[PDB]
Protein backbone atom coordinates (compact mmCIF):
# COMPACT_ATOMS: atom_id res chain seq x y z
CA UNK A 1 0.00 0.00 0.00
CA UNK A 2 1.06 3.61 -0.58
CA UNK A 3 1.91 5.87 2.32
CA UNK A 4 -0.60 8.18 4.06
CA UNK A 5 -0.28 10.30 7.19
CA UNK B 1 -21.95 9.94 26.68
CA UNK B 2 -19.88 7.83 29.05
CA UNK B 3 -17.21 10.56 29.28
CA UNK B 4 -19.72 13.24 30.16
CA UNK B 5 -18.84 13.21 33.84
CA UNK B 6 -15.08 13.49 33.35
CA UNK B 7 -13.27 16.82 33.22
CA UNK B 8 -12.02 17.93 29.82
CA UNK B 9 -8.44 18.27 31.11
CA UNK B 10 -8.64 14.77 32.61
CA UNK B 11 -9.81 13.34 29.28
CA UNK B 12 -6.88 15.00 27.51
CA UNK B 13 -4.51 13.72 30.19
CA UNK B 14 -5.86 10.20 29.85
CA UNK B 15 -5.70 10.36 26.04
CA UNK B 16 -1.97 11.02 26.39
CA UNK B 17 -1.61 8.12 28.83
CA UNK B 18 -3.52 5.81 26.49
CA UNK B 19 -1.21 6.81 23.66
CA UNK B 20 1.84 5.96 25.78
CA UNK B 21 0.24 2.60 26.56
CA UNK B 22 -0.71 1.99 22.88
CA UNK B 23 -4.37 1.77 23.93
CA UNK B 24 -5.76 3.55 20.90
CA UNK B 25 -9.42 2.59 21.36
CA UNK B 26 -9.28 4.14 24.83
CA UNK B 27 -7.42 7.12 23.37
CA UNK B 28 -10.14 7.64 20.84
CA UNK B 29 -12.91 7.39 23.40
CA UNK B 30 -11.20 9.96 25.66
CA UNK B 31 -10.73 12.34 22.74
CA UNK B 32 -14.34 11.87 21.60
CA UNK B 33 -15.36 12.80 25.13
CA UNK B 34 -13.11 15.86 24.98
CA UNK B 35 -14.58 16.98 21.65
CA UNK B 36 -18.05 16.55 23.11
CA UNK B 37 -17.27 19.13 25.77
CA UNK B 38 -17.96 21.61 22.99
CA UNK B 39 -14.82 23.71 23.11
CA UNK B 40 -12.46 23.98 20.18
CA UNK B 41 -9.38 21.78 20.22
CA UNK B 42 -5.87 23.15 20.41
CA UNK B 43 -3.16 22.12 17.95
CA UNK B 44 -1.85 19.37 20.25
CA UNK B 45 -5.38 18.13 20.99
CA UNK B 46 -6.18 17.90 17.28
CA UNK B 47 -3.15 15.67 16.90
CA UNK B 48 -4.34 13.45 19.75
CA UNK B 49 -7.74 13.06 18.09
CA UNK B 50 -6.31 12.21 14.70
CA UNK B 51 -3.69 9.79 16.04
CA UNK B 52 -6.26 7.92 18.12
CA UNK B 53 -8.72 7.31 15.33
CA UNK B 54 -6.04 6.79 12.69
CA UNK B 55 -4.67 3.89 14.72
CA UNK B 56 -8.09 2.39 15.49
CA UNK B 57 -9.31 2.45 11.90
CA UNK B 58 -5.86 1.47 10.67
CA UNK B 59 -6.08 -1.81 12.57
CA UNK B 60 -9.62 -2.38 11.32
CA UNK B 61 -8.51 -1.71 7.75
CA UNK B 62 -5.58 -4.12 8.04
CA UNK B 63 -7.92 -6.83 9.33
CA UNK B 64 -10.54 -6.08 6.67
CA UNK B 65 -7.87 -6.48 4.01
CA UNK B 66 -6.76 -9.85 5.38
CA UNK B 67 -10.36 -11.12 5.42
CA UNK B 68 -11.30 -9.68 2.03
CA UNK B 69 -8.31 -11.42 0.50
CA UNK B 70 -9.36 -14.71 2.09
CA UNK B 71 -12.90 -14.09 0.83
CA UNK B 72 -11.74 -13.41 -2.71
CA UNK B 73 -9.59 -16.54 -2.87
CA UNK B 74 -12.53 -18.47 -1.41
CA UNK B 75 -14.53 -17.28 -4.44
CA UNK B 76 -12.04 -18.47 -7.09
CA UNK B 77 -12.60 -21.25 -9.61
CA UNK B 78 -11.81 -24.56 -7.93
CA UNK B 79 -12.14 -23.23 -4.37
CA UNK B 80 -14.15 -25.38 -1.97
CA UNK B 81 -17.25 -23.49 -0.87
CA UNK B 82 -16.41 -23.07 2.83
CA UNK B 83 -19.77 -21.56 3.80
CA UNK B 84 -20.84 -18.08 4.82
CA UNK B 85 -18.32 -17.61 7.63
CA UNK B 86 -15.64 -15.61 5.80
CA UNK B 87 -18.18 -13.22 4.33
CA UNK B 88 -19.91 -12.91 7.72
CA UNK B 89 -16.75 -12.11 9.63
CA UNK B 90 -15.53 -9.70 6.94
CA UNK B 91 -18.94 -8.00 7.21
CA UNK B 92 -18.59 -7.84 11.01
CA UNK B 93 -15.23 -6.07 10.76
CA UNK B 94 -16.54 -3.88 7.95
CA UNK B 95 -19.57 -2.75 9.98
CA UNK B 96 -17.37 -1.95 12.96
CA UNK B 97 -15.00 0.04 10.71
CA UNK B 98 -17.93 1.92 9.23
CA UNK B 99 -19.15 2.65 12.72
CA UNK B 100 -15.85 4.24 13.70
CA UNK B 101 -15.72 6.27 10.48
CA UNK B 102 -19.28 7.46 11.10
CA UNK B 103 -18.37 8.45 14.64
CA UNK B 104 -15.38 10.49 13.46
CA UNK B 105 -17.37 12.10 10.65
CA UNK B 106 -20.04 12.96 13.21
CA UNK B 107 -17.56 14.68 15.50
CA UNK B 108 -16.23 16.70 12.56
CA UNK B 109 -19.77 17.68 11.57
CA UNK B 110 -20.87 18.35 15.20
CA UNK B 111 -19.23 20.74 15.48
CA UNK B 112 -15.46 20.79 14.84
CA UNK B 113 -15.53 21.95 11.22
CA UNK B 114 -18.16 24.64 11.61
CA UNK B 115 -16.21 26.29 14.46
CA UNK B 116 -12.77 25.98 12.82
CA UNK B 117 -11.75 29.29 11.28
CA UNK B 118 -7.97 29.29 11.40
CA UNK B 119 -6.40 27.60 8.40
CA UNK B 120 -4.45 25.11 10.53
CA UNK B 121 -7.59 23.77 12.16
CA UNK B 122 -9.95 24.02 9.18
CA UNK B 123 -7.58 22.20 6.81
CA UNK B 124 -6.77 19.62 9.48
CA UNK B 125 -10.40 18.73 10.03
CA UNK B 126 -11.31 18.74 6.34
CA UNK B 127 -8.35 16.43 5.67
CA UNK B 128 -9.71 14.05 8.35
CA UNK B 129 -13.14 14.26 6.73
CA UNK B 130 -11.62 13.26 3.39
CA UNK B 131 -9.63 10.50 5.07
CA UNK B 132 -12.64 8.90 6.80
CA UNK B 133 -14.82 9.11 3.71
CA UNK B 134 -11.88 7.50 1.89
CA UNK B 135 -11.89 4.63 4.39
CA UNK B 136 -15.63 4.28 3.88
CA UNK B 137 -14.96 4.20 0.13
CA UNK B 138 -12.39 1.43 0.48
CA UNK B 139 -15.18 -0.93 1.61
CA UNK B 140 -18.12 0.52 -0.31
CA UNK B 141 -20.03 -1.31 -3.04
CA UNK B 142 -23.71 -0.25 -3.05
CA UNK B 143 -25.73 2.57 -4.56
CA UNK B 144 -23.93 5.23 -2.48
CA UNK B 145 -20.37 4.21 -3.33
CA UNK B 146 -20.02 7.05 -5.82
CA UNK B 147 -21.47 9.52 -3.33
CA UNK B 148 -19.00 8.38 -0.67
CA UNK B 149 -16.12 8.88 -3.12
CA UNK B 150 -17.38 12.31 -4.02
CA UNK B 151 -17.76 13.23 -0.33
CA UNK B 152 -14.11 12.35 0.17
CA UNK B 153 -13.07 14.32 -2.93
CA UNK B 154 -15.12 17.35 -1.89
CA UNK B 155 -13.63 17.51 1.59
CA UNK B 156 -10.09 17.03 0.30
CA UNK B 157 -10.65 19.71 -2.36
CA UNK B 158 -11.93 22.30 0.10
CA UNK B 159 -8.94 21.50 2.33
CA UNK B 160 -6.62 21.84 -0.68
CA UNK B 161 -8.04 25.19 -1.70
CA UNK B 162 -7.63 26.65 1.80
CA UNK B 163 -4.15 25.16 2.23
CA UNK B 164 -2.84 26.70 -0.97
CA UNK B 165 -4.21 30.13 -0.04
CA UNK B 166 -3.31 30.16 3.64
CA UNK B 167 -0.33 27.94 4.25
CA UNK B 168 3.22 27.72 3.09
CA UNK B 169 4.08 24.84 0.80
CA UNK B 170 6.17 23.20 3.53
CA UNK B 171 3.42 23.25 6.15
CA UNK B 172 3.14 19.64 7.41
CA UNK B 173 -0.67 19.71 7.34
CA UNK B 174 -0.63 20.98 3.76
CA UNK B 175 1.93 18.30 2.85
CA UNK B 176 0.04 15.47 4.53
CA UNK B 177 -3.20 16.56 2.94
CA UNK B 178 -1.56 16.46 -0.49
CA UNK B 179 -0.03 13.07 0.28
CA UNK B 180 -3.41 11.57 1.18
CA UNK B 181 -5.41 13.28 -1.60
CA UNK B 182 -2.83 11.90 -4.04
CA UNK B 183 -3.42 8.42 -2.61
CA UNK B 184 -7.17 9.04 -2.89
CA UNK B 185 -6.68 9.75 -6.60
CA UNK B 186 -4.52 6.66 -7.15
CA UNK B 187 -6.39 4.07 -5.09
CA UNK B 188 -9.99 5.32 -4.92
CA UNK B 189 -10.74 7.56 -7.92
CA UNK B 190 -8.91 5.52 -10.57
CA UNK B 191 -6.83 8.63 -11.41
CA UNK B 192 -3.15 7.61 -11.21
CA UNK B 193 -2.07 10.51 -13.41
CA UNK B 194 -3.64 13.04 -11.06
CA UNK B 195 -2.09 11.22 -8.10
CA UNK B 196 1.39 11.40 -9.62
CA UNK B 197 0.99 15.03 -10.74
CA UNK B 198 -0.21 16.10 -7.31
CA UNK B 199 2.60 14.28 -5.50
CA UNK B 200 5.28 15.70 -7.78
CA UNK B 201 4.02 19.28 -7.72
CA UNK B 202 3.67 19.14 -3.95
CA UNK B 203 7.18 17.78 -3.51
CA UNK B 204 8.79 20.30 -5.83
CA UNK B 205 7.01 23.32 -4.31
CA UNK B 206 7.95 22.19 -0.81
CA UNK B 207 11.60 21.69 -1.82
CA UNK B 208 11.73 25.33 -2.94
CA UNK B 209 10.32 26.58 0.41
CA UNK B 210 12.64 24.65 2.72
CA UNK B 211 15.12 27.53 2.83
CA UNK B 212 12.74 29.61 4.95
CA UNK B 213 12.48 27.10 7.79
CA UNK B 214 14.32 26.64 11.04
CA UNK B 215 16.07 23.34 11.67
CA UNK B 216 13.07 21.83 13.47
CA UNK B 217 10.46 22.92 10.90
CA UNK B 218 12.83 21.09 8.57
CA UNK B 219 11.66 17.79 10.13
CA UNK B 220 8.06 16.52 9.92
CA UNK B 221 8.15 18.44 6.60
CA UNK B 222 11.04 16.53 5.03
CA UNK B 223 9.47 13.52 6.70
CA UNK B 224 6.29 13.88 4.71
CA UNK B 225 8.25 14.89 1.62
CA UNK B 226 10.00 11.52 1.80
CA UNK B 227 6.59 9.83 1.87
CA UNK B 228 5.61 11.72 -1.30
CA UNK B 229 8.83 10.50 -2.92
CA UNK B 230 8.21 6.95 -1.69
CA UNK B 231 4.80 6.99 -3.35
CA UNK B 232 6.17 8.41 -6.59
CA UNK B 233 8.78 5.63 -6.64
CA UNK B 234 6.06 3.04 -6.13
CA UNK B 235 4.01 4.61 -8.90
CA UNK B 236 6.63 5.20 -11.58
CA UNK C 1 -24.18 -15.50 25.40
CA UNK C 2 -23.86 -13.56 22.15
CA UNK C 3 -22.31 -16.59 20.39
CA UNK C 4 -25.12 -18.90 21.44
CA UNK C 5 -26.79 -18.81 18.05
CA UNK C 6 -23.64 -19.57 16.04
CA UNK C 7 -22.60 -23.10 15.13
CA UNK C 8 -19.61 -24.50 17.00
CA UNK C 9 -17.76 -25.23 13.74
CA UNK C 10 -18.43 -21.67 12.56
CA UNK C 11 -17.03 -20.24 15.80
CA UNK C 12 -13.87 -22.33 15.37
CA UNK C 13 -13.62 -21.23 11.74
CA UNK C 14 -14.00 -17.60 12.71
CA UNK C 15 -11.47 -17.94 15.55
CA UNK C 16 -8.94 -19.04 12.93
CA UNK C 17 -9.86 -16.10 10.69
CA UNK C 18 -9.54 -13.68 13.60
CA UNK C 19 -6.10 -15.07 14.35
CA UNK C 20 -5.03 -14.52 10.73
CA UNK C 21 -6.33 -10.95 11.01
CA UNK C 22 -4.64 -10.40 14.42
CA UNK C 23 -8.06 -9.68 15.93
CA UNK C 24 -7.41 -11.41 19.23
CA UNK C 25 -10.36 -9.99 21.16
CA UNK C 26 -12.66 -11.39 18.48
CA UNK C 27 -10.68 -14.64 18.55
CA UNK C 28 -11.20 -14.93 22.26
CA UNK C 29 -14.91 -14.23 22.03
CA UNK C 30 -15.36 -16.88 19.32
CA UNK C 31 -13.43 -19.44 21.38
CA UNK C 32 -15.39 -18.57 24.54
CA UNK C 33 -18.54 -19.22 22.51
CA UNK C 34 -17.10 -22.54 21.33
CA UNK C 35 -16.24 -23.61 24.87
CA UNK C 36 -19.75 -22.70 25.95
CA UNK C 37 -21.17 -25.23 23.51
CA UNK C 38 -20.22 -27.73 26.20
CA UNK C 39 -18.17 -30.19 24.20
CA UNK C 40 -14.54 -30.88 24.96
CA UNK C 41 -11.95 -29.07 22.87
CA UNK C 42 -9.57 -30.85 20.55
CA UNK C 43 -5.82 -30.27 20.67
CA UNK C 44 -5.95 -27.60 17.94
CA UNK C 45 -8.96 -25.91 19.56
CA UNK C 46 -7.17 -25.74 22.92
CA UNK C 47 -4.35 -23.92 21.18
CA UNK C 48 -6.81 -21.45 19.65
CA UNK C 49 -8.28 -20.72 23.08
CA UNK C 50 -4.93 -20.20 24.73
CA UNK C 51 -3.49 -18.06 21.93
CA UNK C 52 -6.55 -15.81 21.88
CA UNK C 53 -6.57 -15.02 25.57
CA UNK C 54 -2.78 -14.95 25.87
CA UNK C 55 -2.67 -12.15 23.31
CA UNK C 56 -5.58 -10.21 24.83
CA UNK C 57 -4.23 -10.28 28.37
CA UNK C 58 -0.70 -9.79 27.07
CA UNK C 59 -1.68 -6.43 25.61
CA UNK C 60 -3.51 -5.48 28.80
CA UNK C 61 -0.47 -6.44 30.86
CA UNK C 62 1.87 -4.40 28.67
CA UNK C 63 -0.40 -1.37 29.05
CA UNK C 64 -0.78 -1.91 32.80
CA UNK C 65 2.99 -1.96 33.13
CA UNK C 66 3.37 1.32 31.22
CA UNK C 67 0.76 3.02 33.42
CA UNK C 68 2.03 1.55 36.68
CA UNK C 69 5.50 2.85 35.88
CA UNK C 70 4.09 6.30 35.18
CA UNK C 71 2.13 6.06 38.44
CA UNK C 72 5.18 5.09 40.45
CA UNK C 73 7.30 7.92 39.06
CA UNK C 74 4.37 10.26 39.73
CA UNK C 75 4.64 9.20 43.39
CA UNK C 76 8.36 9.95 43.78
CA UNK C 77 9.89 12.66 45.96
CA UNK C 78 9.82 15.92 44.01
CA UNK C 79 7.14 14.80 41.55
CA UNK C 80 4.34 17.29 40.89
CA UNK C 81 1.05 15.84 42.10
CA UNK C 82 -0.72 15.49 38.74
CA UNK C 83 -4.08 14.45 40.20
CA UNK C 84 -5.97 11.17 40.25
CA UNK C 85 -5.91 10.52 36.50
CA UNK C 86 -2.94 8.13 36.29
CA UNK C 87 -4.23 6.00 39.15
CA UNK C 88 -7.74 6.06 37.66
CA UNK C 89 -6.66 4.97 34.21
CA UNK C 90 -4.31 2.31 35.61
CA UNK C 91 -7.29 1.05 37.65
CA UNK C 92 -9.46 1.01 34.52
CA UNK C 93 -6.96 -1.16 32.64
CA UNK C 94 -6.44 -3.30 35.73
CA UNK C 95 -10.17 -3.95 36.16
CA UNK C 96 -10.50 -4.89 32.49
CA UNK C 97 -7.50 -7.25 32.80
CA UNK C 98 -9.02 -8.82 35.90
CA UNK C 99 -12.27 -9.24 34.02
CA UNK C 100 -10.58 -11.18 31.23
CA UNK C 101 -8.67 -13.34 33.71
CA UNK C 102 -11.91 -14.07 35.56
CA UNK C 103 -13.60 -15.00 32.30
CA UNK C 104 -10.82 -17.44 31.40
CA UNK C 105 -10.75 -18.91 34.89
CA UNK C 106 -14.52 -19.33 34.67
CA UNK C 107 -14.30 -21.24 31.40
CA UNK C 108 -11.66 -23.53 32.90
CA UNK C 109 -13.84 -24.12 35.97
CA UNK C 110 -17.08 -24.48 33.90
CA UNK C 111 -16.30 -27.05 32.75
CA UNK C 112 -13.03 -27.58 30.84
CA UNK C 113 -10.91 -28.88 33.72
CA UNK C 114 -13.49 -31.21 35.22
CA UNK C 115 -14.03 -32.96 31.86
CA UNK C 116 -10.33 -33.15 30.91
CA UNK C 117 -8.97 -36.63 31.59
CA UNK C 118 -6.18 -37.08 29.09
CA UNK C 119 -2.86 -35.73 30.32
CA UNK C 120 -2.44 -33.41 27.32
CA UNK C 121 -5.70 -31.62 28.01
CA UNK C 122 -5.62 -31.71 31.82
CA UNK C 123 -2.09 -30.30 32.06
CA UNK C 124 -2.86 -27.72 29.36
CA UNK C 125 -5.86 -26.37 31.23
CA UNK C 126 -4.19 -26.44 34.64
CA UNK C 127 -1.24 -24.54 33.17
CA UNK C 128 -3.69 -21.89 31.86
CA UNK C 129 -5.29 -21.76 35.31
CA UNK C 130 -1.89 -21.10 36.86
CA UNK C 131 -1.11 -18.53 34.18
CA UNK C 132 -4.30 -16.49 34.70
CA UNK C 133 -4.01 -16.57 38.48
CA UNK C 134 -0.42 -15.42 37.93
CA UNK C 135 -1.67 -12.46 35.89
CA UNK C 136 -4.15 -11.68 38.65
CA UNK C 137 -1.23 -11.84 41.09
CA UNK C 138 0.83 -9.40 39.06
CA UNK C 139 -1.72 -6.66 39.87
CA UNK C 140 -2.91 -7.84 43.29
CA UNK C 141 -2.39 -5.90 46.52
CA UNK C 142 -5.32 -6.51 48.92
CA UNK C 143 -6.24 -9.12 51.50
CA UNK C 144 -6.52 -11.88 48.88
CA UNK C 145 -3.14 -11.35 47.21
CA UNK C 146 -1.64 -14.32 49.03
CA UNK C 147 -4.64 -16.48 48.15
CA UNK C 148 -4.31 -15.53 44.47
CA UNK C 149 -0.62 -16.49 44.54
CA UNK C 150 -1.43 -19.78 46.20
CA UNK C 151 -4.18 -20.48 43.64
CA UNK C 152 -1.61 -20.03 40.89
CA UNK C 153 0.91 -22.25 42.69
CA UNK C 154 -1.68 -24.96 43.34
CA UNK C 155 -2.78 -25.14 39.72
CA UNK C 156 0.79 -25.16 38.43
CA UNK C 157 1.74 -27.86 40.95
CA UNK C 158 -1.13 -30.17 39.99
CA UNK C 159 -0.18 -29.64 36.34
CA UNK C 160 3.46 -30.39 37.18
CA UNK C 161 2.62 -33.59 39.02
CA UNK C 162 0.52 -34.93 36.14
CA UNK C 163 3.08 -33.86 33.52
CA UNK C 164 5.93 -35.68 35.22
CA UNK C 165 3.87 -38.88 35.52
CA UNK C 166 2.21 -38.86 32.12
CA UNK C 167 4.36 -36.99 29.65
CA UNK C 168 7.82 -37.27 28.28
CA UNK C 169 10.29 -34.61 29.35
CA UNK C 170 10.34 -33.12 25.85
CA UNK C 171 6.57 -32.71 25.59
CA UNK C 172 5.99 -29.05 24.64
CA UNK C 173 3.14 -28.65 27.13
CA UNK C 174 5.29 -30.08 29.91
CA UNK C 175 8.15 -27.78 28.86
CA UNK C 176 5.99 -24.67 28.65
CA UNK C 177 4.40 -25.42 31.99
CA UNK C 178 7.85 -25.67 33.58
CA UNK C 179 8.93 -22.46 31.86
CA UNK C 180 5.98 -20.52 33.25
CA UNK C 181 6.02 -22.10 36.74
CA UNK C 182 9.71 -21.15 36.91
CA UNK C 183 8.76 -17.57 36.03
CA UNK C 184 6.02 -17.73 38.66
CA UNK C 185 8.67 -18.67 41.24
CA UNK C 186 11.05 -15.89 40.15
CA UNK C 187 8.63 -12.99 39.64
CA UNK C 188 5.63 -13.79 41.87
CA UNK C 189 6.69 -16.06 44.75
CA UNK C 190 10.03 -14.38 45.53
CA UNK C 191 11.76 -17.75 44.98
CA UNK C 192 14.56 -17.17 42.44
CA UNK C 193 16.43 -20.28 43.57
CA UNK C 194 13.42 -22.49 42.88
CA UNK C 195 12.94 -20.75 39.54
CA UNK C 196 16.54 -21.42 38.49
CA UNK C 197 16.50 -25.02 39.76
CA UNK C 198 13.27 -25.78 37.94
CA UNK C 199 14.47 -24.24 34.67
CA UNK C 200 17.80 -26.08 34.78
CA UNK C 201 16.36 -29.47 35.71
CA UNK C 202 13.70 -29.12 33.02
CA UNK C 203 16.26 -28.18 30.38
CA UNK C 204 18.66 -30.98 31.25
CA UNK C 205 15.96 -33.69 31.34
CA UNK C 206 14.58 -32.53 28.01
CA UNK C 207 18.07 -32.53 26.43
CA UNK C 208 18.44 -36.20 27.38
CA UNK C 209 15.07 -37.12 25.75
CA UNK C 210 15.60 -35.39 22.41
CA UNK C 211 17.07 -38.54 20.88
CA UNK C 212 13.64 -40.22 20.86
CA UNK C 213 11.94 -37.57 18.72
CA UNK C 214 11.33 -37.20 15.03
CA UNK C 215 12.66 -34.11 13.28
CA UNK C 216 9.41 -32.17 13.75
CA UNK C 217 8.94 -33.04 17.43
CA UNK C 218 12.45 -31.62 17.64
CA UNK C 219 10.97 -28.13 17.04
CA UNK C 220 8.52 -26.45 19.44
CA UNK C 221 10.47 -28.50 22.02
CA UNK C 222 13.90 -27.04 21.30
CA UNK C 223 12.01 -23.79 20.87
CA UNK C 224 10.82 -23.84 24.46
CA UNK C 225 14.16 -25.22 25.63
CA UNK C 226 15.78 -22.09 24.22
CA UNK C 227 13.36 -19.99 26.27
CA UNK C 228 14.40 -21.89 29.42
CA UNK C 229 18.03 -21.14 28.56
CA UNK C 230 17.21 -17.49 27.84
CA UNK C 231 15.67 -17.19 31.30
CA UNK C 232 18.61 -18.91 32.98
CA UNK C 233 20.96 -16.47 31.23
CA UNK C 234 18.88 -13.55 32.46
CA UNK C 235 18.90 -14.97 35.97
CA UNK C 236 22.53 -16.00 36.39
CA UNK D 1 10.74 -9.52 31.47
CA UNK D 2 11.47 -13.26 31.40
CA UNK D 3 9.99 -15.47 28.73
CA UNK D 4 6.70 -17.38 29.10
CA UNK D 5 4.68 -19.38 26.58
C1 LIG E 1 -5.38 15.33 9.87
O1 LIG E 1 -4.07 15.07 9.32
C2 LIG E 1 -3.07 15.05 10.34
C3 LIG E 1 -1.77 14.91 9.56
C4 LIG E 1 -1.43 16.02 8.81
C5 LIG E 1 0.16 15.83 8.70
C6 LIG E 1 0.54 15.55 10.24
C7 LIG E 1 -0.50 14.71 10.60
C8 LIG E 1 -0.66 13.70 11.74
C9 LIG E 1 0.34 13.54 12.95
C10 LIG E 1 -0.43 14.01 14.22
C11 LIG E 1 1.58 14.26 12.78
C12 LIG E 1 2.60 13.34 12.10
C13 LIG E 1 4.07 13.63 11.78
C14 LIG E 1 4.42 13.22 10.39
C15 LIG E 1 4.90 12.79 12.81
N1 LIG E 1 6.34 13.14 12.80
C16 LIG E 1 7.34 12.12 12.94
C17 LIG E 1 6.95 10.64 13.14
O2 LIG E 1 8.48 12.42 12.93
C18 LIG E 1 1.93 11.98 12.05
C19 LIG E 1 0.74 12.03 13.03
O3 LIG E 1 -0.22 11.17 12.60
C20 LIG E 1 1.80 15.73 13.09
O4 LIG E 1 2.91 15.77 13.97
C21 LIG E 1 1.97 16.70 11.89
O5 LIG E 1 2.46 17.89 12.49
C22 LIG E 1 0.69 16.93 11.11
C23 LIG E 1 -0.56 17.28 11.92
C1 LIG F 1 -1.52 -23.63 27.99
O1 LIG F 1 -0.15 -23.55 27.57
C2 LIG F 1 -0.03 -23.61 26.15
C3 LIG F 1 1.47 -23.66 25.91
C4 LIG F 1 2.07 -24.84 26.32
C5 LIG F 1 3.38 -24.85 25.38
C6 LIG F 1 2.71 -24.55 23.94
C7 LIG F 1 1.80 -23.58 24.29
C8 LIG F 1 1.07 -22.50 23.47
C9 LIG F 1 1.08 -22.41 21.90
C10 LIG F 1 -0.37 -22.73 21.43
C11 LIG F 1 2.05 -23.28 21.27
C12 LIG F 1 3.36 -22.53 21.10
C13 LIG F 1 4.65 -23.01 20.43
C14 LIG F 1 5.85 -22.71 21.25
C15 LIG F 1 4.73 -22.23 19.06
N1 LIG F 1 5.79 -22.76 18.17
C16 LIG F 1 6.59 -21.86 17.38
C17 LIG F 1 6.34 -20.34 17.41
O2 LIG F 1 7.42 -22.30 16.67
C18 LIG F 1 3.06 -21.10 21.51
C19 LIG F 1 1.52 -20.96 21.52
O3 LIG F 1 1.17 -20.01 22.42
C20 LIG F 1 1.83 -24.76 20.96
O4 LIG F 1 2.11 -24.89 19.57
C21 LIG F 1 2.61 -25.80 21.81
O5 LIG F 1 2.45 -27.01 21.09
C22 LIG F 1 2.11 -25.89 23.24
C23 LIG F 1 0.60 -26.06 23.43
MG1 LIG G 1 -15.30 21.23 33.66
MG1 LIG H 1 -21.35 -4.31 4.47
MG1 LIG I 1 -3.58 21.03 -9.89
MG1 LIG J 1 -24.96 -27.20 16.29
MG1 LIG K 1 -7.82 -2.43 41.46
MG1 LIG L 1 11.75 -30.38 42.29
Amino acid sequence: FPATV
Amino acid sequence: GAMGSMERASLIQKAKLAEQAERYEDMAAFMKGAVEKGEELSCEERNLLSVAYKNVVGGQRAAWRVLSSIEQKSNEEGSEEKGPEVREYREKVETELQGVCDTVLGLLDSHLIKEAGDAESRVFYLKMKGDYYRYLAEVATGDDKKRIIDSARSAYQEAMDISKKEMPPTNPIRLGLALNFSVFHYEIANSPEEAISLAKTTFDEAMADLHTLSEDSYKDSTLIMQLLRDNLTLWT
